[PDB]
């Protein structure tokens, strides 16, 4: 799991090594080492070879800055994002889909880890489906009710409006629903009571 | 010199107030690249092809060729990550009902095409019609363009048939036309709109699959 | 050159001897003896992988030679897209991706266990029960703590120029 | 071939290096269309213009050569009508604000209709909330609170 | 080379005079007349901010 991380080490170890073994080649020189060329030849004679080595681990260097250019780059890029995340999941609760987490997004913590951070995403996962019959609407009087919050569902004989993201039915009455124009013109609509929670108490 | 757009001063008084009486349900298009070529590039057949001297000479250069090679193979192994990343975000293949009952809407113009060879879409094959040996190779993707495919219509299957439920875990039937009134509800337009003017937001958007079909179809820019 | 030579169908004029492409690279000849055009293929070349499953599992593996047709091969043999898959037996089931080597499929080791290539498979089918007036709607939930690892800063290096190139 | 190891090598650093470049700005799409992926496909998203001019009401993916072309469909309000609106309204002295909503007036009588669409409906006592006097809210008009 | 000697405990073989790491730097030496092993400790250097 924590590859995204030992992963980044690695490779920034890896260039590091591959720089300090770059000065073990010769590049085209005699030896890949100064003080040998220095020693075994005079100055007219080295400077020749001394400026392939020079020029070869001027290159290996900005080869090496050019790829850690790169590499901080992308580390910046992942930095931004770990930001974002601290104060969307963190500091906050994001509604966005998939930023914090699979599923809904309750929370998240912090942890620290070597050149990085870890957010443990809480989030919460609806499990068991259950099939129910629904409705857009539903007639009572002629005016089509729609749930305010929530939808019409059927076990089969009795219609409740439920909220979507889990199953408390609940009776349809005036306080959960509102009307909007006659049943004449959705699709799908259909009929039942609508409990009126006024009418017994001016019964009695 | 340029013009930035119409001059428009809004009839902005402190006490009035401008509310539409109707809207258009605009399908617009955007396009995202995804991933590039995977290229491998051998470095001695490339600067030494088929010289023993010349590898020989090349060798002296310490480990230039192991730094181009891990480079490239990065930059491939990230394509590959790129688009499993972008498509493989469902964890099932969902697939839409023989019964194509979508409150009107009409989806056969994105939906794959079980009679192409390739499961691919007719929105999908424009798409693919429109767009276009020294020691280089050119490595293929790990997911086919059948296999994007797939992942798109199983996408749009989830989407179609249980609204953002399947994003968030076991996909829910809904009916598209109560998935709508949520997304209505979504955007503070109140759901008895959609229920009211369902089958002029069907025409709507049919007119607007019909419009990107056409605009994809024409021009190629 | 070195290349492969094979009978072409290209219509040379008959004042030309070569034929280039993009590249300027030979991609035909005509033969100075006997008027005929020939087609120069590069000779096969490409990259050799090894999918092996962990050793501390198995020492066997098999060998991918990346875009070579399987006749230019020495000497179990699998014709991918991706390439020439040697070692690997063929498996018309198709599971989870384990070892992509490409063009869609995926090697894994498994059941005498062997390293068996196959199209790798996009997860299970789920045909949704999607009706005009059917809802499934979740009666319980779980609280699913999921773990995001994200790298923030690497390490902070210095390299003295003038020491590395030309140290003392 | 000391020159043409050197030239050569050095073009391929250039090839490599470009690409280096080139792929980190193909990640950074990546990531971008798999966060629209995410936001716009599998769920509905807030962020405006991310998801396409206007309300974002769905979008689907389709697959093209090296990369995905979403098609947003969006929600844009078509035809607007001028009306008079009051911040409040008193009908027993109380400042009467709406729930979810805004009065708007089509010259003599005042409705309370939702934000982003005309359907005026009779101000009650459901579709508003009260709070405090009426000294204090700045353009408050008044009207009548319907009581069911 | 330069550097600081420093009294090692790495066991040398009989045969082997010279300590490489992953840098293939000398790291120990074999004291040529007294067969001793010699820790080689880059000179302290560093950058200078102010
Ligand atoms: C649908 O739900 C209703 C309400 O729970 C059920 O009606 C009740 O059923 C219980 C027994 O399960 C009885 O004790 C109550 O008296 C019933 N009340 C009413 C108002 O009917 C109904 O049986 C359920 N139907 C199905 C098919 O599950
Ligand atoms: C819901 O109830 C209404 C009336 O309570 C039904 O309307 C009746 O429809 C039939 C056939 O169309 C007519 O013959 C009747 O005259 C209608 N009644 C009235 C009062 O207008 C309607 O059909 C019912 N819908 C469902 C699905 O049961
Ligand atoms: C969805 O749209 C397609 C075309 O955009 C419709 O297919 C057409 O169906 C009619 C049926 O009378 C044929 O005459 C046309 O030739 C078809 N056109 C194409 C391009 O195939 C399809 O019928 C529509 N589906 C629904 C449910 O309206
Ligand atoms: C809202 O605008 C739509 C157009 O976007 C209107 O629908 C059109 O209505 C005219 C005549 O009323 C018809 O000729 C067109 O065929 C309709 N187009 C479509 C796509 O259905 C609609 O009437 C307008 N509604 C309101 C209340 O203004
Ligand atoms: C919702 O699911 C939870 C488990 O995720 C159920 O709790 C389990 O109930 C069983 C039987 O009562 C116990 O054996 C387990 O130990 C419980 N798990 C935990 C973590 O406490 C819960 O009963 C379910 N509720 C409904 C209404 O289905
Ligand atoms: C403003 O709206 C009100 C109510 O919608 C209109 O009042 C109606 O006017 C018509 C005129 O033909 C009468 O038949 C109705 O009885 C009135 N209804 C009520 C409840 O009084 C009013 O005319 C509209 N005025 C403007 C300028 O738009
Ligand atoms: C709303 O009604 C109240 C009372 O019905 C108005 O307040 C009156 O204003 C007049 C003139 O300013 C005074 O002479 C009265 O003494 C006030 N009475 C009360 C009870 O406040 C108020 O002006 C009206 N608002 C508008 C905008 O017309
Ligand atoms: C809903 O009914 C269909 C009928 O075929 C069934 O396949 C499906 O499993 C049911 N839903 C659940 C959650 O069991
Ligand atoms: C659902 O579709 C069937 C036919 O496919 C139709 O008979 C029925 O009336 C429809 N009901 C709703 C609520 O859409
Ligand atoms: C030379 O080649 C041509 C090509 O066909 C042939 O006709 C001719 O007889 C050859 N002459 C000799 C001397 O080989
Ligand atoms: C080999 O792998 C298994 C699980 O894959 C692990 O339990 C075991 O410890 C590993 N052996 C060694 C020597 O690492
Ligand atoms: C390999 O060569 C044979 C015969 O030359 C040919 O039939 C086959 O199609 C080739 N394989 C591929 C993948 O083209
Ligand atoms: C796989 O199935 C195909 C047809 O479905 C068949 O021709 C082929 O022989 C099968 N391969 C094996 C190894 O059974
Ligand atoms: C609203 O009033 C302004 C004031 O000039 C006018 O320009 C505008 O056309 C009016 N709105 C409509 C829909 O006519
Ligand atoms: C709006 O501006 C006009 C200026 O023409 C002013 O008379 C009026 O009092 C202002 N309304 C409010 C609520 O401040
Ligand atoms: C040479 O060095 C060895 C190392 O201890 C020593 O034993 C020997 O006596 C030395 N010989 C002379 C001639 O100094």
């Amino acid at each position: 799991a924590l590859g995204k991380l030992q992963d980044v080490v690695n490779q920034n170890a890896q260039a590091l090594n591959t720089l300090v073994k770059q000065l073990s080649s010769n590049f085209g020189a005699i030896s890949s080492v100064l003080n040998d060329i220095l020693s075994r030849l005079d100055p007219p004679e080295a400077e020749v070879q001394i400026d392939r080595l020079i020029t070869g681990r001027l290159q290996s260097l900005q080869t090496y800055v050019t790829q850690q250019l790169i590499r901080a780059a992308e580390i910046r890029a992942s930095a931004n994002l770990a930001a974002t995340k601290m104060s969307e999941c963190v500091l906050g609760q994001s509604k966005r889909v998939d930023f914090c987490g699979k599923g809904y997004h309750l929370m998240s913590f912090p942890q620290s880890a070597p050149h990085g951070v870890v957010f443990l995403h809480v989030t919460y996962v609806p499990a068991q489906e259950k099939n129910f019959t629904t409705a857009p609407a539903i007639c009572h009087d002629g005016k089509a009710h729609f749930p305010r919050e929530g939808v019409f569902v059927s076990n089969g004989t009795h219609w409740f409006v439920t909220q979507r993201n889990f199953y408390e039915p609940q009776i349809i009455t005036t306080d959960n629903t509102f009307v909007s124009g006659n049943c004449d013109v959705v699709i799908g609509i259909v009929n039942n009571t609508v409990y009126d929670p006024l009418q017994p108490e001016l019964d009695s | 010199t340029m013009s930035l757009g119409v001059e428009n001063s809004v009839a902005y008084s402190n006490n009035s107030i401008a509310i539409p009486t109707n809207f258009t349900i605009s399908v617009t298009t955007e396009i995202l690249p995804v991933s590039m070529t995977k290229t491998s590039v051998d470095c001695t057949m490339y600067i030494c092809g088929d010289s023993t001297e010349c590898s020989n000479l090349l060798l002296q250069y310490g480990s230039f060729c192991t730094q181009l090679n891990r480079a490239l193979t990065g930059i491939a192994v990230e394509q590959d990550k790129n688009t499993q990343e972008v498509f493989a975000q469902v964890k099932q293949i969902y697939k839409t009902p023989p019964i194509k009952d979508f409150g009107g809407f009409n989806f056969s113009q994105i939906l794959p095409d079980p009679s192409k060879p390739s499961k691919r879409s007719f929105i999908e094959d424009l798409l693919f019609n429109k767009v276009t040996f020294n020691g280089l190779t050119v490595l293929p993707p790990l997911l086919t363009d059948e296999m994007i495919a797939q992942y798109t219509s199983a996408l749009l299957a989830g989407t179609i048939t249980s609204g953002w439920t399947f994003g968030a875990g076991a996909a829910l039937q809904i009916p598209f036309a109560m998935q709508m009134a949520y997304r209505f509800n979504g955007i503070g337009v109140t759901q008895n709109v959609l229920y009211e003017n369902q089958k002029l937001i069907a025409n709507q958007f049919n007119s607007a699959i019909g419009k990107i079909q056409d605009s994809l179809s024409s021009t190629a820019s | 050159g070195t290349g492969v030579l094979t009978e072409s169908n290209k219509k040379f004029l008959p004042f030309q001897q070569f034929g280039r492409d993009i590249a300027d690279t030979t991609d035909a000849v005509r033969d100075p003896q006997t008027l005929e055009i020939l087609d120069i293929t590069p000779c096969s070349f490409g990259g050799v992988s090894v999918i092996t499953p962990g050793t501390n599992t198995s020492n066997q593996v098999a060998v991918l030679y990346q875009g070579v047709n399987c006749t230019e091969v020495p000497v179990n043999v699998f014709q991918t897209r991706a390439g020439c898959l040697i070692g690997a037996e063929h498996v018309n089931n198709s599971y989870e991706c384990d070892i992509p080597i490409g063009a869609g499929i995926c090697a894994s080791y498994q059941t005498s266990q062997s390293i068996i290539a196959y199209t790798m498979s996009l997860g299970v089918e789920n045909s949704v029960a999607y009706s005009n007036n059917s809802i499934a709607i979740p009666t319980n939930f779980t609280i699913s703590v999921t773990t995001e690892i994200l790298p923030v800063s690497m390490t902070k290096t210095s390299v003295d120029c003038t020491m590395y190139i030309c140290g003392d």
